[PDB]
């Protein structure tokens, strides 16, 4: 049974500094993608997936493009107030349209001075 | 991501019999089609899908000649194959998503009738 796990419950880091959200799989099945969202209702922000993209501020940290990557980890940039917030990687299956299959726990993150 | 090697858009006539609506990964790495899904989409809907797990081809009833060869698919070509009836009644911009696994990526193709 597939587990999308968040090591890190918490996140600290000065404005104006990137943020990293950490994110890993236990599995690659079933078929579907990882994608991130600020938010867990449906007024949920997307942060970030793997499409190109309009997605300027999020980045991957690992390799990605490869077949054997497990981790979907995310480095955001010029952290302001505003991205303080509650994050969650989340795992989807294919359909017409894609399902929420498995959410991570959730990452809290906050912007110090 | 999975990438591609994109075409901005493809042309046919009434001559075309068939139209091919190109789409190419360039990094496929799937050994078993069980791994991959393909989804075509056009103005909103989902036009032909492959689900891979299930080796499932579903196509609404407007676009009944819509297929791909499965059988490609392995190599990344997930290009869509139709019948010139189903293509001039739907010109416009298509979206080919390919998963494997947990990778994906799309790219966009625009399917122009022309003389
Ligand atoms: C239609 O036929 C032409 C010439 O044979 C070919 O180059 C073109 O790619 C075909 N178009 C499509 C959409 O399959
Ligand atoms: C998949 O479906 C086709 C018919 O669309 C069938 O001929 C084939 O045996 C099926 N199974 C596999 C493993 O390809
Ligand atoms: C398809 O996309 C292209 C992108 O340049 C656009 O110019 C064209 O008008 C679109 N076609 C339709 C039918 O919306």
């Amino acid at each position: 049974e597939l587990q999308v796990i968040q090591p890190d419950k918490s996140v600290s880091v000065a404005a104006g500094e990137s943020a990293i959200l950490h994110c890993t799989v236990t599995s690659l099945i079933p078929v579907g993608p990882i994608q991130w969202f600020r938010g867990a209702g449906p007024a949920r922000e997307l942060i970030y997936n793997q499409k190109e993209g309009h997605f300027p501020r999020v980045t991957t940290v690992s390799e990605s493009t490869k077949r054997e990557n497990m981790d979907f980890s995310i480095s955001i940039s010029n952290i302001t107030p505003a991205d303080a917030g509650t994050y969650y990687c989340v795992k989807f299956r294919k359909g017409s349209p894609d399902t929420e299959f498995k959410s991570g726990a959730g990452t809290e993150l906050s912007v110090r001075a | 991501q999975l990438l591609f090697n994109k075409t901005k858009s493809v042309e046919f006539t009434f001559g075309n019999d068939t139209v091919v609506i190109p789409c190419f990964v360039t990094n496929m790495e799937a050994q078993n089609t069980t791994e991959v899904y393909v989804k075509w989409k056009f103005k909103g809907r989902d036009i032909y899908t492959f689900d891979g797990a299930l080796n499932k081809s579903t196509v609404p009833t407007d676009f009944s000649s819509a297929k791909i060869e499965v059988s490609q698919l392995l190599k990344g070509d997930a290009s869509l194959k139709m019948d010139k009836s189903d293509a001039v009644s739907h010109t416009g911009n298509y979206t080919c998503e390919v998963t494997e696994l947990t990778r994906e990526g799309e790219t966009i193709i625009e399917l122009k009738y022309r003389v």
